[PDB]
């Protein structure tokens, strides 16, 4: 995350972190239930064998509430391609159930129609992750969150050098130095409605970070709700 | 106006059945007796930042 702030205690309880065999985070995820993580398909290429860490806010210290969970089943959307980055979505079934507690709890899956007309027509959403704090910087050791404006879809496609498909939406700022970044991929984009946070996006890709005239590209969760539902019975 | 007016007074999901508001809730919540509010069934309902 570039700009924004640290998630304070209990603030971002649905954040998961995919860690490699060197125990370092390379991508984010969203907790959907005790067995299921939502992340991006392209993250599945960023490591050979990985696990999922939950409850972490500061990777430099063992705070006590952290838990690592082995991945039992990887479920990768078969339409994903690095050529296009379309269908950038995966669900992970964990071998052991996540125990919910301080800093560990699921984000809500919304209904499609309601989410589309009520959540994505709000001013902003919230993205979070342990990714780079500058386009050229290293990964954050602290969990961060940033409020990001929904971007008009026309403006979104004009600003992009790559084809923005119907499975994608834009969020962020034209010029201000706030954005997601490398390492935040796979993580939560959530939208708040009366103090309840619903998953609305998956951090996917972007032409660098916080750059003038460029926005963050997020996988549109509402276009995969049926698919997610099925993956959670698999 | 229905769902378009202040989410039909629903806490969460709103849709219109036969020209009237029907509210419903995410998994882990129960619709309250007024048919609008959503009540958590456990200690860590989805979408809530953890305080307690
Ligand atoms: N702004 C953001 N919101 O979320 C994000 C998540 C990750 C990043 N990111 N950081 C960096 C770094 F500059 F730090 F390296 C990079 C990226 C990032 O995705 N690239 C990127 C750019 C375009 C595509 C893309 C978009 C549409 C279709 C296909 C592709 C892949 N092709 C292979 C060849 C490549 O040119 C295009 C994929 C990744 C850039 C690096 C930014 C954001």
């Amino acid at each position: 995350i570039v700009g924004g702030q640290e998630c304070k205690d209990g603030e971002c309880p649905w954040q998961a972190l995919l860690i490699n065999e060197e125990n370092e985070g390379f991508c984010g995820g969203t907790i959907l239930s005790e067995f299921y993580i939502l992340t991006a398909a392209h993250c599945l290429y960023q490591a050979k064998r990985f696990k999922v860490r939950v409850g972490d806010r500061n990777t430099e210290q063992e705070e006590g509430g952290e838990a690592v969970h082995e991945v039992e089943v990887v479920i990768k959307h078969n339409r994903f391609t690095k050529e296009t980055y379309d269908f950038d979505i995966a669900v992970l079934r964990l071998k052991t159930p996540i125990t919910f507690r301080m800093n560990v709890a699921p984000a809500c899956l919304p209904e499609r129609d309601w989410a589309e007309s009520t959540l994505m027509t709000q001013k902003t959403g919230i993205v979070s992750g342990f990714g780079r704090t500058h386009e050229k910087g290293r990964q954050s050791t602290r969990l961060k969150m940033l409020e990001v404006p929904y971007v008009d879809r026309n403006s979104c496609k004009l600003s992009s050098s790559f084809i923005i498909t119907q499975n994608m939406f834009c969020a962020g700022y034209d010029t201000k130095q706030e954005d997601a970044c490398q390492g935040d991929s796979g993580g939560p984009h959530v939208t708040r409605f009366k103090d309840t946070y619903f998953v609305t996006g998956i951090v996917s890709w972007g032409e660098g970070c916080a750059r003038k005239g460029k926005y963050g590209i997020y996988t549109k969760v509402t276009a995969f709700l049926k698919w997610i539902d099925r993956s959670m019975k698999t | 106006k229905l769902c378009s007016l202040d989410n039909g007074d629903c806490d969460q999901f709103c849709h219109e059945e036969q020209n009237s508001v029907v509210c419903s809730c995410a998994r882990g919540y129960t619709l309250a007796d007024n048919g609008k509010a959503c009540i958590p069934t456990g200690p860590y309902p989805c979408g809530k930042q953890t305080l307690e």
